[PDB]
DNA sequence: TTTTTATAGGCCAG
DNA sequence: CTGGCCTATA
């Protein structure tokens, strides 16, 4: 089964088209962009019927089996697409799909879209089977980290020459939301046919539009970097994130810290670690943490997360988003 | 829900005004936890509802007496909490405010159990208001509380009080001593905890309770020597914390009682717990301790929904802070 | 057909009201000069007559006799008022008919004339518990209602009331009941029910209904069925929780001495008689009252005491004017948090230990 | 009958103050700069309701758009009586959806049946659902030429900014002490019913800056005092007792001489003064005090016939001592509720004064 | 009226969003004319303006253009508001997806005058799931004559399934001087009088909004019967004025007790909530405490106010600051105990100036 | 790996 | 007019 990066899929779907397409992550712009990459080639190889199929638990075991009849020759050939409920595929649907992987035709072509999959999921009979025929697709996002030569490289593939200072403040503006990350090109090209992106001349085409979740926010407590701290925040309230699940995902860490900080006197950092199953990526993030929090640090913050879930539940408080901007500047020091 | 002995008499005052025909159309009984006023209520809504009364007694072979039997019985509302819950709301009051104008779906009297009046909603309360100062005719309420001045004023003055008090000690211990086998000392400490309440007291002994209380005991038992307060955790980090935490309250405060030589206390069966505390902590903490402790416990119990970790882990420590010298300690507000 | 005093009782003629004698002026005044307003709006803790007065408001309107601040309640219109039956004067149980969809209802059949009355009378009771929507849909027609339309709403918590519904109103605060004012009113009523009582029962059920006539008859309803007929002191006493003077003092005494081994011995045999912990700290809070009292003048001591007077006066001389307000604070403060502490009893305790280690100052 | 409905003013001549907006309107209608959005915003009883009724007529007045309508034509008239039949008064509170909102949106391309204008006046506004708001966003931002908006509210905040940027605002200012007893005298004189000057002042003030909770007042005050609206009713219904004794008690008590503080409450108690009231007229006192010290010509307009003692308390105490006697009668009000009984708590709050005194304390064994 | 008079017709009329229009023109220009724009941005920015010109210019007579013509029989027709295939739905009150699927039902069909079929879709944020995905199906599959202009100033609202098929152009809030030049040259125009002064007052009021700009001025020209002076103009600021809280913080770190004194009556006007302008003030110290600690806790939310307060900052002593700051919250935890909230809020500050710390309260 | 609750008001598709 | 879904307030 070969794997590939949205970037590659163009190439390896001009060499052979096969018979299943897996279009796999939780990106919404890599999902769509693949998507109809595939689309596109396949009304080009003679394809005209295309049918879509969003299987919810709900399909009954007669949606499935509307499904399986769906394909029959010799009809025009035909694009079967299925999309994929939260958990992907069920004891329920993970044998309805064992229903299709040997009925495949030059004449039938499978599409899939979904989140990844769990690693028994993945390695579930019909899977592997179709295995040599299909094609699997990343649609994970970038992070931080990976993000920028996923800029410098669609970048190039648009052929606009970007700046490493251009690039720093895309990155910034646009992390975890690709599909504006996409169109700031797009409007940029437009913007200057020359194709050179100038510090000064993208930085006045921007807005601020990144997507975070709770964890990128107790990420960057425990590193203690403040203002990417305090931007995360901002970027939490305008999307309406519930308070309450930052202070839940706060608090699973703060707690943790207060207790290792601890028993870091008794038995060595790294037995500790062990001790508590903390996933190993995040292990020298903690320590770095640990060692510029003070046992009483940790201690006020936790009585001051404490006032503000009070604050919350009991006095039925406005205060939360500044008590937690406090809270936040509190474990950077 | 079982009948104890303590309750015949309670129960022969309540249904003399009832049989007369000049029972109060809404009674409010107060009694603790486990004193029983669930079945002292049901031996009145019983008698209420039979149509072939023995005296006091209720036959069991009339039709109402059948079907109050089996669970259904159309003129008996029980509000109770929804099953995942812990607040008696709105809407279900005003079913049953509803449905009472309608004409006793048996042509007998209707009669309306609310289990914990302390349950009822601000908004259940004041929905209870109207239909509780004047019900139809041939209605019947009873609400239970432990505490009536936690109760909605108004709804308060619709009632008529019943105060089930309960059994001198020296009672209950005989009463217990035949229900599980214990020490006395045991038994004594059980009820005492348990505000007199036998049965209440009795519970204590059935669940995983006990067992639990002398793991907080044994963890007590370290934390203070040591100044490890934190390592309380685990014993009071459970979803019994109310109760486990009160359990804490009455030990700080048995240490207390020593520093001032007092006779009775509390936790009559462990006075070497007692003892540690009075010796390594000052009044000031043990009487400090005892202010936050008690505190958090309404909170925990008072306030919808709120982290039981996140509170009991920031109160103990703060304990251990207030243990330092020349920390600033709590004094009540208002 | 029987039913509660607190039930019998309401009052069914202005004239048969206690208290209030400003709201009933102003009514009665208004009514007669002919200036009635559109919407009145009741208010007062529990059971002081709100709504027995919007009742009896609403038969003055409506009396077959003319609008009258006197209506007889002896034609069908005052009667089937009395009876609730009476189609022309609605009354809803706003704190369960809270929804705007329900009250924009109301409004629909406003518009509308009465059916066999003079006025339409739409009588809101318990209305702090419309909601917000509820409130405001109200605005517009409770500042400008049909002439043949009055809202009468009356409440226990005005507080909760928008700003812009009280504008709107006329407000009348009934103040609570004076001790005394309960107090003869219970002995009428003891009387014509032809039931037995004594005097000073009937003093400690008006202090202890704590302002208000129903809470009051409703303490008396309990003293019937508790006494097997008869309201006698003995019997009150003990079911109120009432103290036997000494045993208060006893303890504000060990209190001040710093006598910790008394003071819970002595609330441990306190628990045992069964006293009302409420009343002690309350009971406590007045000898505290008392002494602090004394201090300022020698006279200010009551002849009531002589049998205490040895024990007062030298606590007035010993203990500083200062440390005594920290004590009456600090069992002041102790009633408030009492119903929030594990027991009642622990409540009394956490306090009383408190206040215990005051004593020495420096 | 009832006042505040009698009065409601009928020309812009008779609307008591508001001239920021009574002038902006008027210079703009001879001005023929004339929007499409009026919006208007304020504590209730302050006139926007009749503001936006006073346009309306104005705006259809058969002798022309004018800021003086006639109160005679056909439309005038009609208008005052509330049935004109161009003139759609829109509560927004009962018709709060959007398939309401819709409906008034499908008619407002018909043209008027009588007059100028169609004029929606739409009140209590800020409870149309999120929904039924942004159904009126492009209607209100390009109407036609035959159709003008006239939007009322007590509470703006409540409105999308998207409606806000649409209108011009104007927000009607609370009244003066002085500007609602004119308007009370005026009422009361016109009205033909005796008063005392002072007895007016109370009101003014009780009214916390609404002119209609002040009519409301006042007609409660006139059943009260049978007919006569007079100090003693007043005050009576205020829960106001008459200056002095209240001051007395302040000065007594500032003075450390218990003896009078105990008598002027044993005499307080006699009249059967309501106790959480006399606490409070007292901070009521310490504050204009602690004020007039800060800046001089604070001093209130209603107290002149106790000026002379007030100025005197504040020249003499320092600033540091009346915070602490306004604290400790605070705390006293927060305490009245759990003190044993009402007047034993009043009376202990001010032996926590006298033994907290900062210049002669109780006398200490 | 001035918010609709000056309603540009003309690319080179639009103040400011040059970012947009730079990218539309080349666009038009230069071939590349995308299947469906969406215009973003605040209130009364040029969100719809613009919508209204990509109309224009690309359905001119002269042809497809970044300089319309705003002349011909189409450009004088859409300006006018009935052009035959210039169809805009107002999507705010046709939200339910019967009124979606008739509008959709005409997209096939050729368009009947210009070049182009042109759907211009405002405030669609308010489309239910349904007519959503009744958007979504034509514009997976745009028709060749068809392109769709859709406006709302809240996109977050739109699907994520429906971003991905616009090229969305974010439209900035306009800069007090932007706002400030179009205000001078508009009045000047009408033939108006004005004081430099009273434009930088009106400007910055707008809080970036062109339109909240235009009708500010409208009202200025009422309320000085046909002039707009600063006299005038600073009066009617004042009657609109949110400032009260951040405005005492300042009067109250520097002890001016009348100017204290005086915004608490201000405060009274504009009809406040007493605990809730405390609120307020408790809410502007912490915010304030914490610029302390760095330059970035100040928002992209508190622009306007901004200014103020990073000098509110720098002028203060972080230890005096939790010292108001407990004054303020005692003052709460009081407020319904004071004897009139109003009186309660002033012997609040009453307080905090008396144990002002920097110029005390005199004593004699 | 992502969360308070009770009551209310409301919009929509079919 | 039901059941799904969203939202605001305390
Ligand atoms: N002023 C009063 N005069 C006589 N009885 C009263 C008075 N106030 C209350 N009551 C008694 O209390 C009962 C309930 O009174 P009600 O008027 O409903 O009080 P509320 O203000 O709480 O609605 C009445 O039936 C009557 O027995
Ligand atoms: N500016 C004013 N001038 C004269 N009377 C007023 C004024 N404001 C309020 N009133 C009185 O109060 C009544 C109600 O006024 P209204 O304008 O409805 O207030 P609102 O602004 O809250 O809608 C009026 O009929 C009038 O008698
Ligand atoms: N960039 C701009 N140039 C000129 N006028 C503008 C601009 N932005 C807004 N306006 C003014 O505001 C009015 C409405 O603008 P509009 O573009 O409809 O705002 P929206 O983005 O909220 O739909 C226009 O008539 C114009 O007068
Ligand atoms: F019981 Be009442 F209506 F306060
Ligand atoms: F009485 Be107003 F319209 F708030
Ligand atoms: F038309 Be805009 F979004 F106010
Ligand atoms: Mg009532
Ligand atoms: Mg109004
Ligand atoms: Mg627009
Ligand atoms: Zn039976
Ligand atoms: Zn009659
Ligand atoms: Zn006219
Ligand atoms: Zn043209």
């Amino acid at each position: 089964m070969i794997r590939l990066y949205p970037e590659q899929l163009r190439a390896q779907l001009n060499e052979g088209l096969r018979a299943a397409y897996l279009l796999l992550g939780n990106d919404p712009l890599l999902l769509q962009e693949s998507q109809d990459a595939v689309r596109q080639v396949a009304a080009a190889q003679g394809f005209e019927e295309h049918h879509t199929f969003s299987i919810d638990p709900n399909t009954d075991w007669n949606a499935i089996f509307s499904l399986c009849q769906a394909m029959s020759l010799f009809a025009s050939r035909q694009t079967l697409l299925l999309l994929l409920p939260e958990n992907g595929p069920n004891a329920a649907i993970n044998e309805q799909l064992l229903t299709l992987t040997g009925l495949l035709h030059d004449d039938l072509l499978l599409i899939v879209r979904g989140n990844k999959l769990s690693k028994a999921q993945e390695n579930a009979a019909w899977f592997t089977a179709l295995a040599n025929r299909s094609v699997q697709v990343t649609c994970q996002t970038p992070e931080q980290a990976q993000l920028p030569r996923w800029v410098a490289a669609r970048a190039k593939q648009l052929n606009l020459e970007l700046d490493d200072a251009a690039n720093q403040v895309l990155c910034y503006c646009y992390e975890g939301n690709l599909l504006a990350l996409a169109q700031a090109l797009e409007r940029l090209s437009l913007l200057w046919p020359d194709g050179k992106l100038t510090l000064p001349r993208v930085e006045q085409a921007v807005n601020d539009a990144a997507h975070f979740t709770p964890f990128h926010w107790v990420d960057a407590l425990l590193m203690g970097k403040s203002k990417r701290a305090l931007h995360i925040l901002q970027q939490l309230r305008l999307e309406g994130s519930e308070p309450v699940i930052l202070l839940r995902t706060l608090q699973r860490e703060l707690l943790l810290l207060v207790n290792l900080k601890r028993q870091s006197a008794h038995t060595p950092l790294r037995a500790l670690f062990d001790k508590h199953r903390v996933w190993q990526n995040r292990r020298g993030m903690m320590g770095e943490a640990l060692n510029r929090l003070s046992q009483t640090q940790l201690r006020q913050a936790v009585q001051l997360l404490t006032r503000t879930e009070l604050t919350l539940k009991q006095d039925y408080g406005q205060s939360v988003w500044a008590e937690l901007e406090g809270l936040s500047l509190l474990l950077c020091h | 829900m079982r009948w104890y002995p303590w309750l015949r008499p309670d129960f022969e005052k309540l249904v003399a005004s009832y049989q007369a025909g000049r029972g109060h159309h809404a009674l409010l009984i107060q009694a603790l936890p486990g004193m029983g006023d669930d079945a002292l209520i049901y031996a009145l809504s019983r008698y209420l509802l039979c149509q072939q009364p023995q005296g006091h007694k209720s036959c069991g072979h009339c039709r109402g007496c059948q079907l109050m039997q089996a669970g259904t019985h159309p003129d008996y509302y029980t509000l109770a909490p929804e099953k995942g819950k812990n607040t008696l709301g709105v809407d279900a009051v005003r079913e049953v405010t509803e449905k009472l104008n309608e004409h006793a779906r048996l042509g007998g009297a209707k009669v309306v159990w609310v289990t914990d009046a302390a349950l009822l909603t601000d908004a259940a309360a004041n929905a209870l208001l109207k239909t509780l100062e004047e019900p139809p005719a041939e209605t019947w309420f009873f609400l239970a509380t432990r505490e009536p001045e936690r109760l909605l004023a108004t709804l308060r003055s619709r009632c008529r009080l019943h105060y089930l008090a309960p059994p001198p000690e020296q009672y209950a211990v005989t009463w217990l001593s035949r229900e599980v086998t214990m020490s006395q000392d045991a038994l004594l400490a059980a009820l005492r905890l348990s505000a007199g309440s036998p049965g209440a007291a009795l519970a204590l002994f059935q669940g995983d309770n006990w067992q639990a209380r002398e793991t907080l005991c044994q963890a007590l038992a370290y934390s203070v020597p040591s100044g490890d307060w934190y390592s309380l955790l685990a014993a009071l980090n459970h979803e019994q914390a109310p109760a486990r935490l009160h359990w804490l309250a009455t030990l700080l405060m048995d240490a207390l009682k020593r520093h001032h030589g007092a006779a009775q206390v509390t936790n009559v069966d462990v006075p070497g717990l007692v003892a540690e505390l009075a010796n390594h902590l000052s009044p000031s903490r043990l009487q400090a301790i005892l202010g936050d402790v008690c505190h958090i416990r309404e909170q925990l119990m008072s306030v919808t929904g709120i982290n039981r970790e996140l509170l009991i882990t920031d109160l103990l420590l703060r304990i251990e802070h207030y243990l330092q010298p020349g920390v600033v300690l709590p004094v009540p507000h208002l | 057909s029987y039913q509660v005093l607190a039930r019998k009782w309401r009052p069914q003629t202005f004239a048969d009201v206690v208290g209030q004698e400003h709201v009933l002026t102003a009514l009665a005044n208004g009514l007669s000069l002919g200036r009635i307003h559109h919407a009145y709006l009741f208010s007062g803790t529990r059971g002081v007559g709100k709504t027995s007065i919007a009742r009896l408001l609403a038969k003055g309107l409506n009396c077959e006799t003319g609008i009258t601040a006197t209506p007889c309640g002896v034609c069908d219109n005052c009667r089937e008022i009395e009876q609730g039956r009476f189609v022309d004067l609605i009354e809803i149980d706003a704190a369960s008919r809270t929804k705007v969809e329900d009250t924009r209802d109301l409004l629909d059949n406003v518009q509308y004339a009465p059916a066999r009355g003079r006025f339409k009378v739409y009588l809101i009771d318990e209305v702090h518990m419309l909601s917000r929507h509820s409130f405001n849909a109200l605005l517009k027609t409770l500042e400008e209602p049909p002439e043949h339309v009055k809202f009468l709403l009356a409440t226990a918590d005005p507080q909760k009331l928008p700003v812009t519904i009280l504008s709107r109103c006329l407000q009348f605060h009934l103040k609570a009941l004076d001790v005394e004012q309960i107090r003869h009113q219970l002995e009428h009523i003891l009387n014509e029910e032809h039931i037995a009582h004594e005097p000073r029962a009937l003093q400690l059920l008006a202090r202890a209904a704590e302002g208000s006539l129903r809470d009051a008859l409703s303490l008396t309803d309990q003293a019937i069925a508790s006494g097997d007929g008869q309201v006698s002191t003995q019997a009150v006493s003990a079911m109120l929780g009432t103290l036997d003077d000494d045993q208060a003092l006893s303890l504000v005494e060990a209190m001040v001495e710093a006598n910790g081994e008394r003071v819970m011995a002595l609330i441990n045999e306190a628990a045992a008689r069964g006293i009302e912990w409420e009343a002690l700290l309350v009971e406590m809070l007045g000898l505290l009252h008392r002494i602090a009292m004394v201090q300022l003048s020698p006279a200010a001591l009551g002849n009531d005491m002589a049998a205490i007077e040895l024990r007062m006066r030298e606590l007035a001389r010993t203990i500083p004017p200062t440390d005594i307000q920290l004590y009456y604070q600090t069992l002041l403060i102790g009633r408030k948090e009492l119903p929030y502490a594990p027991d009642r009893r622990m409540g009394v305790e956490m306090t009383l230990l408190r206040a215990l280690a005051f004593h020495p100052r420096m």
